């Protein structure tokens, strides 16, 4: 119980807060949207022909 | 352990509604052999029970006296 | 499921098999209101919706009418007050079903007090008669237990909704909001009939348990001088006398009060209570005659719990177990 | 326990029927089995299908909580027929009459509830009046869109 | 005159209203006497095996193990597949499966055809 | 402490306590009793622990990952670089999940702190939450329990063809 | 019909049981003492008016009509005594009826807490275990062939000899432990 | 609650109930006085006595044991056994 | 009916044995042999230590985390004065009185 | 002390329970009477109810036709 | 309360539906009709944290009652006059509501007399 | 994974070289040392699994199962050390060696990176359980229990192995660190249908699926309780590991094919809950409850949503612990009364209070009392199945009634009521028994505080 109580940051979950705590702090100061509908860059994809 | 039991001649069925019950069986020619068994419930302090309205207004005298005393006290207080 | 309404009601009268304080807490004052507490918890969602409000109002009226009808002619005292608190739960879902949250919450706060105090007074009477819980063997206890006599009279008066008591500050507001609103007329009618039936069974408890000639056996072990019981009944009597007034004063105004109505829609609660008192007084006076009245279908339908623990507690387990064994296990 | 203590197949002739009856230690004529319809019942005795509340409660039973003695050929559904389960007590009212009364009562007042839903009660009043276009901004509406100005008139 | 209380599956006749108590044929008392003899033998055996100071263990009732063996282990060896058993097995084995399959199927096509055309409101549904 | 931009809170406006009647209230006396009996030893043991903290003050650092080429520039069936692309994609997945979590925290805090008139003063938080929910639903929803960067890229491709078809059919 | 000793209920016993059940239901019907006494005297007078009837078949048919009206006119919830089956306190105190052989399982460090009781228990057990062979000798010669015909236990026929099969009927604890 | 009762207490109670019965004369009764032999009552009077004792002690006696105890001493013995006197 | 002498004698002996056992159920005065081994202690241990512990926890571990103890802002009425700013909310217009 | 049970007679009554019961009944009735004299509103009425039939037409602004 | 029998057992045309009323023009027979007045400005009405159900047209008595309750602690019974004033205002609003109901009923009944006159001569 | 396999293979001579009276103490002590050592597997990252070597890896999924396995071995050793006191010393060492070999094959099963290795040791596990079931049982039907247990499972997997070999000829590697990136979609055809059936049916039998569940009650009412606990608690989880390692390759054909499997699992879990409502043996009742729980797990992994995977893993671990401790309860009762009848021994709360408390805790944790991990997993699966379709909640709702109704009833007739008069050998609580029961119960409560360690590979 003492080992699993002080286990060093399981799956970096707390780290998942901290960088996120940085990231919005970036994009709320420069007018950028919070998250975008495109997961990757939409200009770096060769769209197939239709 | 040992309790004293009351006299079994002091339990009389007279003055009770069981006397009227025995009157009814005497009118129809029957006997009530178990009136003396239930005779004790209809005398003494166990008898003379107040009615429903008498149950609701229990202690109304003291309450109304205190109410009129308090309303007189407030009547003098506002002056 | 939690407040024991229609469809899932009979566990509330069935749960009187436990100890008396267990009933008096859980199935009288505290645990049974959890479903109603969940309903008034989610009032911003039920405020703008009409379907759920209508169906839950009709379910509450159904529950309070059926439970009051079953409570009219029952012979067990604890079962009578269990049906009483189920009817009160139906009334609280009726008044939250008409978009009045804080009135229902105030009724919860008052009902816990007075219903718990009636339950412990009944438990003291039960213990003083050597574990005998039938209303057809008590009575003549006005001068035998004067403290519990006064407490039971005050509690029945508060249950009926008598003026300027703890039940007056919540139930009268509930019924005046139920009268003057866009309600179902059938629900309002069964609310009034439920109020009359509450008056009838409360004065039935008073007449058959506190007045008249004694019916218990001759070994008289009447005793109530223990300081714990006296102090507890005194505490809840002070509560049921003044805490309702204190709570109704100190709650912030969060709803529009309705007080412009005609006289016949304002005297309704007291007049129906007095009418129920008069009708049950007629019944109690006519029970003293040396006659015999053959019971009709009304008494069989009333005293046998609406036949609901006789039909739905016999057919559904039979069907489930025969499906489980004859069709599945074998 | 051996090969003729556990229950066996269906007994056909009177002799094997008597052997099965003395296997369960009961009367020969009162031991009658279920009909061999292919459900795999066997030579188990068929009780008259009554509950266990009907048993004598004052009799000195071998098992008092079950009202069951020792060596009795028990029911095929003893688990179903305990006191804590389905009960077959003789009710003072007729069962069909009970079902008819309950169904009629429930259907009648459900129909009356729906009838009252069709024709409701109300108060002789008008609608409630709210300022600022019936509280357009306080309802959560957007402020960049100007609502239609509706006013409430005195009488 | 008086209501005739009908027999029912959930409401048996009482032990007192049954006319079978009040017949005075001789084989009735003979059967009752032989039942009492059987019960007396069983009760005598139980009391002799149950009041023993030397015995420390469970009184092994043959009826309990007999019933538990007849409940499970003696179903297949005395089973013969006929029209009734096969019909009941097919009715209670593949019926509800087909019913639930068809209900869940048509629910799935309705939900899918609602969600591909955008008619299903999935504004806030991001946990799945 | 915490940064005030990522968790914004309006300044507090507490009205002046001015008695109307002459009856005193016990709240001030109990507040003084709380400040005397409770707050002072708590502050004393807090200054004790922080003074013991001041002797041994070592630092820990927030780990940062450099940007790696994504799944688009990965040769097919060459695991040695799509492994890194998937690694970065999973880290960004966790970051985006926590971003939606912090927006939900903002919305809940606004709705609680705005009292009974929260339906009007939390319009900005509702708009931000709706935008971030639509972004998360476009970015990560319906991937399945066996999600991977290839499936997310295929879903993004299908959404792009749907948008291009909607543009062409309504041009 | 079902009795520990008998196999057939005599018509006199059935009449008495009908009288008992019908009068108990009458008492449960009318609560008050005076009405109960009056109607009980009426029922006793009715049974007395039909008492002088020595015809078996006529009393048979009269019993059948009587049972039919008794079931037709019974209360749905008859009064049941608090210790009777069906009562409110039926087998409630049975959770404390721990049998005596649990005292066999006690630790020796607690068996010295009550030395006199445990010495009395061991001498009682010695008495029982020496009387066991005597009582099974008593049943092994008094029982008829093919087992007993009735369940009525025989008494002890000798002075000093304990009653046969006496233990587990006399061993049941008090109803208020 | 519910004080234990000695054998003489229930004996006083049973003789009191017998003395309060009109059919029993209050002089000829005893513990072993048979109802049909010493006093010559009927079976119905015996069930009346059984009901009186059931209502007096507040518990139910089974019908077989109601008809089996045939003397006041048998009533005393059965009540003392069921209440387990002399604890 | 009555009692056969056999069953009556049997229940007499059984009642004798029962009365004997219930006589021997009484305990002697020396049993049980037990082996050998502040007014304001409740209001200090059960109250004050929980107050100190929960106040330490709430002051230096929960208030440091954002959006944990979120409190509704107090209502603002006309004629009040904010202590942290000093600006006074201006007085509300006179009532068009009717009573 | 503890009350010894009495056989088929009236049980003993301590003066304390009777005094407390009469006290509670007195405070009950006194509170009822005091609240009924002071408030006198929620049991009888708060405001008058104007009838719908006594209104005229110029209050309602109905031209005649 | 005879309107229920006049509507359901009688004729439902006389009693207007409370769900959608009034549907008549508001200037019908009311020249220079003056609307009701709001005393509290919207910001000063909103910063008191007042629930939407109680946002009536004369909530000045209500907000003064809330202020009286908030500054008279612990003497809770010292603000019954403000409660009486708020009750008076709510009562006056209810008089306005049944005046609107009577106006709608009498105007629609005048429409019935009009169509009866159309039946008489037109 | 050599730091746990070598301790097991080195404890093997320790139980072979131990003295004639210190086998149990030494084996229990050293297995508890291995159990403490096994906590080092929790070095988990939010992106990458702890890949130890070429043929061994352990993500967030298999680590709680490994910890459960080598925590389960000492509990089995204590639970099977009573009735083997009269058994010969060589056969005692044979039994302990069989348990040790079963643990070794289980830990090698959950960490096998290659699916062929996973299959090979996943039914190298078949030999020790078969040996224990057939040899150390207590009835005749154990012989039949060696047939239905065996010829079901192998008949599900001898197709499957061929299918696995086919993947070795198709993808070129069956490694799981490779197949997460080389996976191709499965087209709609009859060949892919039969490949899906072959890859599914082995673990469908091993769950078991309803219809194929006949091997579970027949192999539980007669086993030595070490075998009963390993079968109920950890041996049924091989199907779950098969699901969460195989379902990556079987997309997207699983979505429009698993309809009859889900119908069978839901209606069969309803049927088995109903069968629990009318049982007479404790062991059969617990086995049918396990059938219901594994049918729920089948639905959870078949709908394949992340919430369902969290709920499936949590429900798997919680059900394993609960079923093992329920079998410990039933073994204590069968030890004391020498029978398996439920109605025989009643009212044991009057005689055994601490076993009554353990009965109450077992029944409370069985019906998913919050905030236990059983309720966490069951609730997550409930929400995922509501997300699959609406009407499913009805097919859940009745079960959640029935899964309470027997779960108390199985308690009540075994604990509440008038005790049986003719039973007098009810001994008090042995310290070994209650120590085993507490060692079962305390981790189940403790995991409710920190559930994030047992929430699957995608928490
Ligand atoms: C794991 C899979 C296989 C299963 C079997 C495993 C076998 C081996 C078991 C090894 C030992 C156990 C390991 C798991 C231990 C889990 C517990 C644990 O350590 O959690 C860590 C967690 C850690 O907390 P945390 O995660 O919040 O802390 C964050 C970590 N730090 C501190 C570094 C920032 O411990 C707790 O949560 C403890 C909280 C305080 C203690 C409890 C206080 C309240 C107690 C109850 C009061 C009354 C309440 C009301 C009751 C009403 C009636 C019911
Ligand atoms: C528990 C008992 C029941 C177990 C049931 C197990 C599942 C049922 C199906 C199993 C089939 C056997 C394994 C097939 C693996 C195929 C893998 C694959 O890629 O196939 C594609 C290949 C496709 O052929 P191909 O790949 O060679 O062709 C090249 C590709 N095309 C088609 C484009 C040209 O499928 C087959 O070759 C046939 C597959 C079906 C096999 C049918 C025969 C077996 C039937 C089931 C018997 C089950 C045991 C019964 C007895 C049990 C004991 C009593
Ligand atoms: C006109 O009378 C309408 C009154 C409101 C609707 C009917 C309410 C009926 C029930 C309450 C009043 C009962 C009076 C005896």
């Amino acid at each position: 119980s003492t080992f699993v109580a002080y286990l060093p940051d399981y799956r970096m979950q707390e780290w998942a807060r901290r960088e996120a705590e940085r990231l919005v702090k970036y994009r709320e100061a420069h007018g950028l949207p919070l998250m975008e509908s495109n997961c990757f860059d939409p200009s770096k994809i060769q769209l197939p022909e239709d | 352990s040992k309790m004293e039991l009351p006299d079994y001649k002091q339990w009389k069925i007279e003055g009770t509604p069981l006397e009227t019950v025995q009157e009814k069986l005497a009118a129809r020619g029957l006997r009530d052999p178990w009136g003396r068994n239930e005779a004790w419930r209809y005398m003494g302090g166990f008898a003379n029970n107040v009615s429903f309205v008498g149950a609701l207004l229990k202690g109304f005298k003291w309450g109304f006296a205190a109410f009129v005393v308090a309303v007189g006290a407030e009547y003098y207080l506002e002056s | 499921g939690k407040s024991a309404q229609f469809g899932l009601h009979p566990w509330l009268p069935s749960a009187m098999e436990g100890p008396t304080p267990v009933s008096a807490l859980l199935h009288s004052s505290t645990m049974v209101v959890a479903g109603i507490f969940l309903l008034i918890r989610f009032y911003p969602l039920t405020e703008n919706n009409k379907f759920g409000q209508s169906i839950m109002l009709c379910l509450g009226a159904m529950t309070t009418l059926f439970t009051a009808m079953c409570a009219l002619t029952q012979n067990d005292i604890k079962k009578i007050i269990a049906f009483s608190t189920s009817s009160q739960l139906g009334l609280m879902m009726v008044t939250i079903g008409i978009n009045q949250p804080h009135l229902a919450f105030l009724h919860i706060c008052t009902h816990a007090f007075f219903k718990a105090m009636l339950f412990m007074c009944s438990g003291s009477i039960i213990h003083s008669l050597n574990d005998e819980q039938d209303i057809r063997k008590m009575g003549g206890l006005f001068k035998a237990m004067p403290f519990t006599t006064t407490a039971l009279i005050i509690g029945s008066l508060a249950l009926t909704g008598m003026p300027f008591l703890t039940g007056f500050y919540s139930k009268d507001l509930i019924i005046e909001s139920a009268n003057t609103s866009y309600t179902n007329a059938w629900a309002l009618l069964m609310t009034l009939v439920a109020t009359s039936f509450t008056a009838i069974y409360s004065t039935r408890i008073i007449f058959f348990a506190l007045l008249g000639q004694p019916r218990f056996p001759t070994l008289i072990n009447i005793n109530e001088n223990n300081p714990f019981l006296i102090n507890s009944i005194k505490r809840l009597l002070i509560g049921s006398l003044f805490a309702g007034f204190i709570i109704s004063n100190n709650i912030p105004p969060m709803t529009i009060p309705q007080m412009t109505m005609p006289h016949y829609l304002k005297m309704t609660a007291l007049t129906v209570t007095i009418l129920g008192f008069i009708l049950a007084l007629e019944i109690s006076n006519t029970t003293h005659y040396l006659k015999f009245n053959y019971p009709s279908n009304t008494f069989k339908f009333s005293n046998l719990l609406g036949y609901y623990p006789t039909i739905m507690h016999r057919l559904t387990p039979y069907m489930n177990l025969t499906m489980s064994q004859k069709s599945a296990s074998s | 326990i051996t090969k003729d203590m556990l229950p066996g197949p269906y007994p056909k002739t009177p002799e094997e029927r008597a052997a099965a009856a003395k296997k369960y230690n009961m009367r020969v004529e009162d031991y009658e089995p279920y009909p061999d319809d292919g459900m795999g019942y066997g030579d188990y005795p068929k009780l008259p299908d009554r509950s266990q509340q009907e048993r004598d409660p004052w009799y000195d039973w071998d098992h008092p909580d079950l009202r069951l003695n020792w060596g009795e050929p028990m029911h095929w559904d003893l688990d179903m027929y305990i006191r804590n389960r389905v009960d077959t007590s003789p009710t003072p009212v007729n069962w069909n009459l009970m079902c008819k009364h309950l169904f009629g009562f429930v259907a009648f007042m459900l129909f009356m509830f729906w009838v009252g839903e069709t024709y409701p009660t109300y108060q002789p009043v008008g609608p409630k009046q709210y300022p600022y276009n019936n509280l357009y901004l306080e309802r959560g509406g957007d402020p960049n869109k100007e609502p239609e100005p509706v006013v409430h008139y005195e009488i | 005159s008086f209501p005739k209380y009908e027999p029912s599956r959930l409401a048996s006749l009482p032990t007192t209203l049954d006319p079978a108590e009040y017949d005075i044929s001789s084989e009735t008392r003979k059967a009752q006497a032989e039942r009492l003899a059987i019960r007396s033998r069983l009760k005598r055996e139980y009391q002799l095996q149950y009041n023993d100071p030397s015995r420390r263990g469970v009184v092994e009732d043959p009826a309990l193990i007999r019933w538990t063996c007849a409940r499970s282990a003696n179903v297949y060896p005395n089973f013969r597949p006929n029209t009734k058993t096969s019909l009941l097995g097919a009715l209670f084995g593949i019926g509800p499966l087909i019913f639930w399959y068809y209900v869940f199927k048509t629910d799935r096509d309705r939900k899918e055809k609602l969600i591909q055309e955008g008619k299903l409101d999935r504004t806030f549904n991001i946990s799945y | 402490s915490w940064d005030k931009d990522v968790y914004p809170e309006p300044p507090r406006r507490t009205p002046a306590p001015s008695p109307q009647t002459s009856l005193p209230n016990p709240i001030t006396y109990l507040t003084k009793a709380f400040d005397l009996l409770v707050d002072r030893p708590v502050t004393l043991v807090r200054e004790f622990i922080e003074r013991q903290h001041a002797k041994n003050k070592y630092y820990y650092y927030h780990r940062e990952f450099r940007r790696v080429p994504d799944i688009t520039e990965c040769h097919e069936k060459d695991v040695l670089c799509m492994f890194e692309a998937e690694m970065q994609w999973k880290r960004d997945y966790k970051v985006d999940q926590e971003i939606v979590n912090i927006i939900q925290e903002r919305l809940k805090a606004c709705q609680q702190r705005e009292g009974e008139s929260h339906r009007q003063n939390c319009a900005k938080e509702l708009q931000q939450f709706t935008q971030v929910v639509k972004a998360y639903q476009d970015r990560y929803h319906d991937l399945g329990a066996h999600y991977s960067a290839r499936k997310c890229l295929a879903k993004q491709k299908q959404r792009m063809l749907a948008e291009r078809k909607a543009t062409k059919e309504a041009a | 019909a079902f009795l520990p000793s008998a196999a057939y209920l005599t018509h006199q016993q059935k009449v008495l049981q009908l009288y008992k059940r019908a009068l108990r239901h009458l008492e449960s019907r009318c609560v008050h003492r005076d009405k109960y006494r009056y109607f009980a005297c009426l029922l006793r007078a009715r049974f007395d008016e039909h008492k002088n009837e020595k015809d078996m078949v006529k009393a048979t048919q009269l019993l059948r009509e009587a049972e039919k009206e008794f079931w037709h006119g019974q209360h749905p919830q008859p009064y049941i005594f608090p210790e009777s089956p069906g009562g409110t306190s039926y087998e409630r105190y049975e959770c404390y009826k721990v049998p005596e052989w649990c005292l066999d399982d006690w630790h020796p460090s607690e068996k010295a807490m009550y030395p006199d009781y445990f010495a009395k228990r061991e001498q009682w057990k010695k008495l029982r275990r020496e009387s066991w062979e005597r009582e099974v000798k008593q049943l092994q010669e008094e029982t008829p062939v093919g087992g007993p015909r009735t369940e009525a236990l025989p008494p002890a026929r000798k002075q000093g000899d304990l009653p046969p099969l006496w233990w587990h009927i006399v061993t049941r604890p008090r109803e208020r432990p | 609650d519910a004080p234990p009762l000695t054998l003489e207490g229930i004996k006083d109670r049973v003789l009191y109930v017998l003395k309060l019965y009109d059919k029993i004369d209050p002089e000829k009764l005893s513990v072993n006085s048979h109802f049909m032999k010493d006093l010559g009552l009927d079976s119905l009077d015996q069930v009346e006595i059984i009901m009186a004792m059931e209502d007096e002690f507040g518990f139910e006696i089974p019908d077989i044991d109601a008809e089996k105890l045939m003397c006041p001493q048998e009533i005393v013995d059965y009540i003392a056994d069921k209440k387990d006197v002399y604890e | 009916s009555g009692y056969t002498p056999d069953e009556k004698l049997r229940l007499q002996q059984l009642r004798e044995l029962r009365r004997r056992w219930l006589k021997d159920q009484e305990l002697s005065p020396r049993e049980p042999v037990l082996p050998p081994r502040r007014h304001s202690i409740f209001a200090f241990t059960h109250v004050l230590i929980p107050v100190w512990i929960i106040h330490y926890y709430l002051k230096y571990h929960v208030t440091t985390k954002p959006y944990t103890i979120v409190e509704k802002k107090p209502r603002i009425f006309p004629g009040d004065t904010i202590l942290e700013t000093g600006e006074v909310i201006p007085p509300m217009k006179e009532f068009p009185d009717q009573h | 002390a503890h009350i010894e049970p009495r056989y088929r007679q009236f049980p003993q009554l301590t003066r304390s329970q009777v005094i407390q019961a009469e006290f509670f009944s007195a405070t009950m009735w006194f509170w009822i009477l005091w609240r009924f004299w002071h408030d006198s509103d929620a049991v009888l009425g708060h405001f008058p109810y104007p009838d719908p039939s006594q209104w005229t037409d110029e209050e309602l602004g109905i031209p005649p036709d | 309360g005879a309107h229920l029998a006049r509507r359901y057992l009688g004729d439902a045309s006389v009693e207007p539906e409370p769900l959608r009323m009034p549907t008549f023009p508001p200037d019908y027979g009311f020249p220079e009709r003056k609307e009701r007045e709001m005393v509290a400005t919207q910001q000063e009405m909103n910063d008191a944290q007042l629930v939407l159900q109680q946002r009536d047209y004369c909530a000045h008595y209500l907000i003064r009652f809330l202020k009286c309750k908030r500054d008279s602690f612990p003497n809770f019974l010292a603000c019954k006059h403000e409660q009486h004033d708020w009750d008076y205002c709510e009562h006056l609003d209810y008089v306005k509501r049944m005046k609107e109901f009577e106006r709608e009923r009498r105007l629609l009944q005048r429409k019935k007399r009009r169509e009866q006159r159309e039946a008489d001569m037109a | 994974m050599l730091k746990y396999i070598i301790p097991t293979m080195m404890l093997m001579p320790l139980t072979w070289l131990s003295k004639n009276s210190m086998i149990w103490i030494n084996t229990t002590l050293h297995s508890l040392l291995i159990s403490l050592t096994s906590l080092l597997l929790l070095n988990q990252f939010g992106d990458n699994s702890l890949n130890f070597s070429l043929t061994f890896f352990s993500d967030s999924l298999s680590t709680p199962l490994l910890i459960l396995t080598m925590w389960l071995l000492p509990l089995m050793l204590m639970a099977s050390q009573h009735h083997l006191s009269k058994e010969n010393l060589a056969r005692k060492k044979l039994f302990i060696s069989m348990l040790i070999l079963l643990q070794l094959f289980l830990i090698m099963t959950f960490t096998a990176t290659e699916l062929i290795f996973f299959y090979i040791m996943f039914e190298a596990t078949l030999v020790p359980t078969l040996i224990i079931i057939t040899r150390w049982g207590n009835q005749t039907e154990r012989l039949n229990a060696g047939l239905y247990f065996l010829f079901y499972t192998l008949a599900g997997s001898l197709p499957l192995l061929v299918a696995l070999i086919y993947i070795q000829n198709t993808m070129g590697s069956l490694n799981f660190l490779i197949l997460q990136y080389w996976v191709q979609p499965m087209p709609n055809s009859w060949s892919n249908t039969f490949m899906w059936l072959a890859c599914m049916m082995a673990f469908m039998v091993k769950m078991p699926l309803y219809g194929l569940h006949l091997w579970l009650p027949k192999a539980h009412v007669e086993a030595p309780i070490a075998g009963s606990m390993v079968l109920a608690a950890i041996l049924l989880k091989l199907g779950g590991y098969g699901m969460m390692r195989i379902t990556l390759l079987l997309n997207p054909i699983t979505d429009f094919m698993a309809y009859p499997f889900i119908m069978l699992s839901l209606w069969g879990m309803i049927m088995t809950s109903s069968i629990c409502l009318r049982q007479t043996d404790l062991k059969s009742l617990i086995a049918y409850s396990s059938v219901s729980h594994m049918a729920l797990v089948i639905v959870a992994i078949l709908i394949q949503t992340p919430w369902s995977y969290m709920g499936a893993t949590a429900l798997m671990i919680a059900h394993g612990l609960t079923s093992s401790m329920l079998f410990c309860l039933a073994n204590s009762n069968y030890e004391r009364v020498h029978s398996r009848t439920m109605i025989l021994a009643r009212g044991l709360q009057t005689l055994l209070p601490l076993m009554a408390a353990w009965w109450l805790l077992a029944s409370l944790t069985n019906l998913a009392l919050p905030p236990s991990i059983n309720l966490i997993g069951e609730l997550f699966v409930v929400m995922s199945t509501f997300s699959w379709s609406n009407i499913t909640i009805i097919l859940m709702g009745l079960n959640m009634v029935i899964t309470a109704l027997y779960s108390l009833y199985m308690l009540i007739t075994t604990q509440r009521g008038k005790h049986t008069h003719h039973i007098n050998n009810i001994l008090p609580s042995f310290t070994r028994e209650n120590a085993l029961m507490s060692l079962h119960m305390l981790p189940l409560l403790l995991l409710s505080l920190n559930p994030k360690i047992i929430l699957g590979p995608l928490y």
